[PDB]
């Protein structure tokens, strides 16, 4: 607190009434300020959970919530289809997946507490956390679950009028809890998988065999939480471990793991590439950091950009803001959401 | 596994 003013160019603060799991900027931005927004969630006791939009006053600070959809259950994580961000999936404590367009649902929720999702995707047994889109296949959904599989849906295939969808394709190589899953940016066919099972997984949705992935890797000495593409290296890709390490990875040559970047105290459940800079990845966990590492100073740890000591509890989620470079916005178990950009003279040396 | 039990509520309604 006292050092804040020398190590930002911005702290924003907000409890929240519930905690958040999740979070992930909107791409849109609309005075000396900009609105952005804020796909969150609530995780409760007993009581009625919501899918929430927020906003976020940004300079060229207020930050409001501007739309809570009744939810069924805690909100595990919430992502945006990037072919139409106005629609969003979550996952759910139970086995299904939901669908919300927020255009069609009041921004004040029923006290009724109904959760009208307009899909329910089934396929599941258990809850899971990954969930990714795909950004060259329009609607095409990947999920990750507690059940030890993979599903995907098509979106855009559904009747107009159909409120459920079952799986097209489920994936069954891993042999332990799935964690996380994401889609490669470039090659729409492709998706990465990391589980449970200490496993990395590569997988070709052009192969008949959805048992076996194109490629198996040993990522980890334990569980493997997260992963995450490089958007500006096609080869490139991160994932994060209960190790307390964060391997980097190439994807013509996965047997060999490239780096592990070391700093974090307890484990690690999201990794994320700066959406605006090739060799910047920043992690968060259990020990109540986010860190943001450097790839070019590796070997120069040095590649430890900075370490983001203002949450006081366990980080949940984070997310780049996709208009202002450096701009994080993170969410812990206490309530605590934090707006944050680390000083210009940090990133510029 | 991966969340806390009791999630504490804080004294606000936005």
């Amino acid at each position: 607190k006292k050092n804040t003013p020398f190590l930002y160019d911005l702290v924003m603060t907000h409890a929240l009434e519930w905690p958040s799991l999740t979070a992930q900027w909107l791409p849109d931005v609309t005075k000396d300020f900009s609105i952005h927004r804020l796909v969150l969630g609530t995780h409760t006791s007993d009581e009625q959970n919501h899918l929430v939009i927020a906003s976020v006053q940004l300079p060229n600070g207020k930050i409001e919530i501007e739309i809570k959809i009744n939810h069924e259950g805690e909100v595990n994580r919430a992502r945006y289809m990037p072919q139409n961000p106005c629609i969003i999936a979550t996952k759910t404590p139970s086995s299904d997946v939901l669908v919300f367009d927020y255009t069609k649902h009041p921004s004040k929720p029923d006290p009724s507490g109904e959760c009208n999702p307009d899909l329910r995707l089934r396929g599941h047994q258990k809850e899971g956390y990954g969930l990714s889109w795909n950004p060259n296949l329009s609607g095409h959904l990947l999920s990750a679950s507690d059940d030890h599989t993979i599903c995907l849906w098509d979106i855009s295939a559904v009747p107009k009028e159909g409120k459920v969808v079952d799986a097209k394709t489920i994936f069954t190589g891993h042999t332990a809890v799935v964690e996380d899953v994401s889609w490669h940016l470039l090659h729409e066919s492709l998706f990465g998988s990391v589980a449970d099972d200490q496993k990395l997984m590569i997988w070709d949705t052009r192969s008949n065999n959805t048992s076996k992935p194109s490629h198996s890797v040993d990522a980890h000495t334990a569980e493997v939480n997260c992963l995450s593409f490089n958007p500006y290296s096609e080869f490139i890709l991160a994932t994060g471990s209960a190790d307390k390490t964060v391997a980097l990875w190439d994807l013509r040559n996965l047997k060999l793991k490239l780096h592990s970047f070391e700093s974090h105290k307890d484990e690690i459940f999201q990794v994320q590439w700066s959406p605006h800079n090739e060799t910047i990845l920043a992690s968060s966990g259990t020990d109540r950091r986010l860190n943001v590492w450097d790839l070019s100073k590796i070997g120069e740890p040095p590649e430890l950009l900075f370490i983001h000591g203002g949450h006081t509890a366990k980080i949940s989620d984070f997310s780049w803001n996709p208009n202002e470079p450096w701009v994080i916005c993170s969410v812990s178990e206490d309530n605590i959401m934090q707006v944050w950009q680390m000083a210009e003279n940090i990133y510029n040396d | 596994r991966r969340k806390q039990g009791k999630p504490q509520h804080l004294s606000k309604r936005e």
